[PDB]
This record gives C-alpha cells, structure tokens and sequence, in this order.
C-alpha cells in the first residue's frame, strides 16, 4: 500500500544532493580517535591541533572521492554499474600506488 | 608582545575591489588565496633558481623570469602574463 | 654436573684465525653467540644449517 | 579498534559524492584498507616533522608539508 | 617624498616585499632590479584572472560574497587554470556535479 | 703520563636490569639478561629504556 | 594458432634495443621542432634520449592498456582501453 | 611523395613496441591512435627543449636540454648526461 | 709559515670513500642554505656510500647469473626492479637501454 | 682543459668492496653517476626546504638525517641512518 520508490532513483537523488553540498561526511569523533590511536601506535603522548585533524579529514575525503570516481570509470568500462574491488585494484595499480 | 604575522590579505582584496567593486570575500577564501599566491610565487622562484645553475649564472634577470614563467603556465595564460610583465617592466624602467 | 647448550639454530656466519657468530633460539628465548677458533672447527666438521635442533657439550 | 568508526553509511556517502549508483556489500572492508594505508603515510611525515622541531605537538603546517612532499597540495590551512 | 616602486610601475602587489622574499629565499645570491617587478606583475595577472572568474561564479550563484565553492568552480570550469592547479585540492570546495551518460535512467 | 693503562684482562658481562652474572644476549635489542623472567621483562620494555641502557655502558649505538 | 605471437612476446622482453627506425624518428622530431623555431640543429645524444624516453613511455602505456583489456575479460586491446588508461593516469580529462 | 612523417612510425614498429609491452592481440584502430599519442608527448618535451635553447642564446639543441625538460615532467632519464 | 706536507683527506679520516670535500663544496655552491654545517657532508657521503654499495651488490649478483663478467644497464635494470624498496625509490626513473622485466599474465598463458 | 668531474672513479672504487672481480661498462658508469647526483640533489633540496621551514640558517647533520628519514622508504632509511651515524662518530674521533 505505501508508495515505494524504484530501486535506483533514490541513488541519483542522493548523488545530486551530495554533489552540491560541501560538508564533512565522516563523523568527527571517530576520525579523531582513529588518528589519535594511529599516532600513539607510532609515538605516544602526542598533541594534535584541531585545524590539523580537520585538514587530514579533508585530504582523506578528497582522496576517497577521487578514488571512487576512478573506480566508477573502471566499473563502467566493464559494462557494469555496481563497483567491485577488482575495479579499485585496477585503478590503484594504473595510478601507481599498490603496484 | 608576540610576533607579527605576514600575509597578502590587503593586496588581493584591493585587486578584487578593483575588478568587482561590489563583491566581497570570506575569510576561508582569504586563506585559500593567500596559499595560492604563496604556492605560485614559490613555484616561479624555485624554478627560476635552476636556470642560473644550468647556464652558469649568478643573477636573477628579468629576461630569465620571462623564460621561467612560460614553462609553468599554459599557452595563452603564459603569453598574457609575459606581455603584462613586459609592459610593467617597460613602465618601471622609464622612471627608475 | 654438566653444562649443556640445547636449542634451535637460526643463522650461522663464519668469516675469513676466523670469527664466527650464531643465534640460537628456543621457544622462550633467543641468544647470539661469538665463536672461538675451536668452535669454528667443531661447527664446520658437522655441517649445521638453519632450523636445526642441536645439543652441545660445553666442556668438550 | 577504531577503524570501524568509519561506519558503512559514511562510505556510502563518500561513494555517492563520486557518482556511483550501486555499492557492493563487501566493498567497505576493502575500502577501509585504503583509508588505513593512505593515512599511514602522511602521519609518518607529520610526526617526523614534529619530531624535528623538538616539539611533540602536530601542528596544522606539518600535515600540509607532508601532503606537499607526497604530491597532494591543499589550500586554506596556511599553505 | 618617498614613493613605492609598485606605484612607479603601476602595479598592486608589493615590489619591495617580493624583492625581500627573493633575497631571503636562498634562490640566488644576486637578485636583479626588474625581477621583483616582473614577478609581481605575473602574480597580479594570475590573481586578477582567477578572481574575476570567481566573482562571475558568485554572481551566477546570486550572492555577493565569494566562498571556496566559487573558487573551486572557477578553477575547474576553466581548462587552463585547472591544468595549472591540477594536483591541488581546495578546502571545503567539493567537486563539480557530474553524471555519466550510461548511468541515466530510462 | 699519569693515567692508568688499558686493562689486558677481559671484562665480565652483567645483567643490565638486575646486575647479576649474564650468560646470554638478545639480537633484537643487543642487551644481556640472566633468566626467563628477565627475558620477559626486557621484551616488555619500550625502546626508551633499551636505548638508555645501551647508552649507559656506551656501545656501537648512540 | 596463437603461439608465434607469444614467441615474439618472450623474445622482445629480453632484448634491449631501439624498436623504431632512427631516420623516420629524426625526420619526425625535426618537423615537430620546425614550428617552434626555424633552422635548428640537433645533438645526436638529444635525439637518442628522445627516442629512448618515448619508447619507455609507449611500453608503460601498453602495459597499462593490457591491464585494462584484461579487466574487461578480453585479449584484444582497443582504443577504448588506451583512452581509459590515459584518463585514469592523468594526462587527459 | 609529400607524406607527413608521423606515418614514418611504421606499423611493425608499433607492433614491436606492443609486443615488448606484453600484449597478445592488437585491434586495427590502435595504429592511427598511438601515433597521435606519440605526437602529444613530443609536443610537451621539444617545446621545453627549445625554450632552454632560447635562454642560453644557442642555436643547437643539446642532450642536457632534453634531459632537463624530461626531469621537470617527473620522467627523469638516466645515462644521457646530468 | 710551516704546514703538514701531504695532509690526510677528510674522506680517509671518516672511513668513507666518496669525496667529503667535493660534497661540502657542492653543498656550499648549491645555495641550499647560506651556511653549511661541518658533519653534514660526511653524513651525506655515508648515505651515498650505502646506496651505491647496495645497488652495485645487487647488480653484480644479477650479472653473475647471466654468465657475464661486466655490469651493463640491463643488469642494473634487473637489480632495481626485483627489489621492492629500490623499485619504489626509483619509481619514476627511466634506465637507458635497460629493457623491461619479463612477466606474462596468467590469463594470456596457453591452456 | 675542463674538470668535467664525476664519481666514476669513486663508485668503481666502491665496487671492489662488494665484488672484487667485476667490471663496469661506460654506460653503466653514466647510469651510476646520474643516480648518485640525483640522490644528492634530492637529499640536499629536502634538507634545505626543511631548514627553511624551521627558519634556520645552517643545514646540519640532524637536518640531513631527517631528510634521509623522509626520503628513504623502508629499512634502507634506518640502515642508512646507522651508517651515517657511525661515519660521523668515527669522523669526530
């Protein structure tokens, strides 16, 4: 009875909604805890500036967005619309990271 | 009293008021423009340092930055920058 | 009473008297050892490679 | 354990900015690896710069210098 | 009366500050007279070119204040500026809206 | 010509954490211990105390 | 068939020579450089370095193109793969 | 005959380069496309190599010029000077 | 004024082989900074010694298996590309007349 | 004439320490020259930039050590650090 949307239109709705705004996605506290634990794993008793961690967050988000764009190109190249890890491996290798 | 901070805030703002009289600018855009000017200046300066070593020179010349800026920039942009800089130097040498 | 050195050998290095060094490893400790000239011959006579559980009588 | 702090909807949002319609369910566990590795390099530099100045606080300029040495330049943080 | 070299050459960016940074920057031991002038002219040209496009984008967004979004749009839309600033990321600037042709519905 | 000459007698080896007669070493840290609990303790120790012990009786590590 | 090609594949991956004839490459370089300025002279080592760098670039390009073609469950390489490799590497779009 | 020298890069040469790259099959539309790519690369090196020749007030392009041009594009070359 | 005849070089005093004096001269003339420290050229020479020793050891090991008594660019190429550390240190470099490592993908192999 | 200069007679002198019965071709000598001066320029530039960042006037042993730590990827970094520390310690004494 309730009106249900087709699988796929909500996808493009979210694409258009997120490709216009420029807010931070990952929750701030988990990212801060992650970077803190990584730093302590390297060097204990460290202090972080808030601007520094937000710049790390923005760099990571930009990296992930570019990676997913390349992954999308790889997936479309294989006559598909769903992204699987092999696309990410191919992109990462051609860019020249992994291998 | 603590030290004094250095930026390019007033000059870019003056250029903006010169090109768009009624358009303002935010603080984050101020920082981004400062970083952009710093990066571009460092690029042209550091790239100019190597030509002196390559050609066994000691002085940075105006005719050398002219060659340095046409390697970092694409065609039309480099041509226009070279023309405007040449005009600037020509107007500067007429008064000294 | 006797002194016994029993354990698994990891790596042996003999230069060209001669200088030798080997690292023994049990399940609970590891130890490096510098070899005298006699031990060089005692280890070259009986070819000892990596991953060998060996027992040595110190007095002999 | 904090890598799980990068929840699944966050990965979905990051993917949605990129322009992808459908996400496999096993992508996340591999994607969290990439976030795990790409972040393990800048910190390598970020702490090291911090350790050169005899100081033990990671300022906002060390991360900029690290990202510049790696080839990714960012603006707005005193670059 | 002391007149700045920028005014004498008809520029806006400081010739003196650029010359001081060149001298103190270890790029060379000797710095020419016209080098700071020409460098400041090039920097002013680039700043004007980026800013005018950013202001046009802000006007298209029907707002009178330039934010990082307008700068990102101005850089990415122009081919030459994007080529110059290819490997740089603008903080909280996002990415242009783009949908692949095959991903549109029917 | 008032300083003592270098000793010709080999110098003993002592545990760096308990001051007892050492009989082993450790390739990972280049220290010396005496028993199993000494080995567990020295493995549980961070690099700061290890380098402090190495620099105390000066060695090839600064 | 399909094995004489693999013979070449194995042969060329061992030998290390210039796979492009020198004279046409020299003519190409001269004609390309004519537009920038007329009446130029070329050091022979400059031409050799140009050819070496270009061959290395092409070899890397074809390596990535082969990876792209394998990704799509194919064996033949088509321009659809070269364009993708150039796009995702970063020399275009 | 009046023929452009880009066609001087013969088809067997491109096949040899591809086989060194490790490819089994070659479609027929690669042959015209690759030459185009080979153009673009030479349009981003010689242009630089001439500019250095400008800055030294010389008339002969040397190997050091091309090595420096390749160096700035993250494609450093070894064994030809520098 | 009298001075020592045939004085010892700084390289020999440091136990290295690369010229510490030449490295110091290059540092001073390269305009990296207005003043150059004392121990910096020694440290740089030591690092260069380590790198050269490692790469040459690997190149010689590679050439020995090819039944050749002389190092050629091919042996250097084989040496660098077969070690991950040297490969990632020299990722964006081209060795002239060095060829390419021979590798075939599992899919393209017959049967 | 000209002191073209080079490390040819240095890296070769290093060779005898690792392979006393191995030769070097001229092209390999040029390759090693380019490698060594490339690494020299990389390390020197990194140390310079770091010293300028820390608003200092002198590039010292610790600055170049940090440059090596930044630039050398893995175990090469720590092994080269140990080698350099040993060399400087022997130089001082």
């Amino acid at each position: 009875k309730p009106h249900r949307y087709r699988p796929g239109t909500v996808a493009l709705r979210e694409i258009r909604r997120y490709q216009k705004s420029t807010e931070l996605l990952i929750r701030k506290l988990p990212f801060q805890r992650l970077v803190r634990e990584i730093a302590q794993d390297f060097k204990t008793d460290l202090r972080f500036q808030s601007s520094a961690v937000m710049a790390l967050q923005e760099a990571c988000e930009a990296y992930l967005v570019g990676l997913f764009e390349d992954t999308n190109l790889c997936a479309i190249h294989a006559k598909r619309v769903t992204i699987m890890p092999k696309d990410i491996q191919l992109a990462r290798r051609i860019r020249g990271e992994r291998a | 009293k603590r030290s004094r901070k250095e930026s390019y805030s007033i000059y870019v703002y003056k250029v903006l008021k010169q090109v768009h009289p009624d358009t303002g600018i935010s603080s984050k855009a101020m920082g981004i423009m400062n970083s952009f000017v710093n990066d571009i200046f460092e690029r042209i300066a550091g790239e100019a340092s190597r030509l002196a070593h390559y050609n066994k020179r000691s002085t940075i010349t105006s005719r050398e930055i002219q060659t340095a800026v046409r390697l970092l920039l694409p065609g039309e942009l480099a041509k226009h920058a070279v023309s405007e800089g040449t005009k600037a130097v020509t107007k500067y040498t007429s008064a000294k | 009473e006797t002194e016994i050195i029993e354990g698994e050998v990891v790596e042996i290095q003999i230069d060209r008297s001669k200088v030798g060094k080997l690292t023994l490893k049990t399940t609970e400790m590891e130890t490096i050892y510098d070899l005298g000239t006699k031990m060089i011959e005692s280890l070259t006579k009986d070819k000892v490679q990596a991953g060998d559980v060996i027992t040595i009588d110190k007095a002999t | 354990d904090n890598i799980q702090g990068i929840t699944k909807p966050a990965i979905r949002r990051l993917a949605r900015r990129g322009g992808v319609k459908r996400i496999s369910g096993l992508i996340y566990e591999e994607t969290r690896g990439v976030l795990k590795v790409f972040l393990e390099n800048v910190i390598r530099d970020a702490v090291t710069y911090t350790e050169h100045a005899k100081r033990k606080t990671v300022t906002a300029m060390d991360v900029v210098y690290a990202l510049k040495r790696q080839g990714r330049t960012l603006y707005g943080f005193g670059g | 009366k002391a007149k700045t070299r920028s005014s004498r050459a008809g520029l806006q960016f400081p010739v003196g500050r650029v010359h001081r940074l060149l001298r103190k920057g270890n790029y060379s031991e000797r710095v020419g007279a016209g080098a700071p002038v020409y460098l400041a002219a090039v920097l002013e040209y680039l700043t004007a070119e980026i800013l005018e496009l950013a202001g046009n984008a802000a006007r298209d967004n029907k707002k009178t204040r330039i934010i990082p979004r307008h700068l990102q749009l101005a850089i990415r839309n122009d081919e030459e500026l994007n080529k110059l600033l290819g490997r740089v990321t603008i903080a909280q600037g996002g990415v242009l809206p783009n949908i692949q042709a095959v991903l549109l519905p029917k | 010509s008032i300083d003592a000459p270098p000793s010709f007698k080999p110098a003993k080896k002592y545990s760096d954490v308990s001051g007892l007669l050492a009989n082993y070493t450790d390739p990972q840290s280049k220290l010396r211990f005496s028993t199993i609990e000494e080995f567990s303790y020295i493995r549980r120790l961070p690099s700061d105390v290890v380098t402090g012990y190495l620099a105390l009786r000066k060695a090839t590590s600064i």
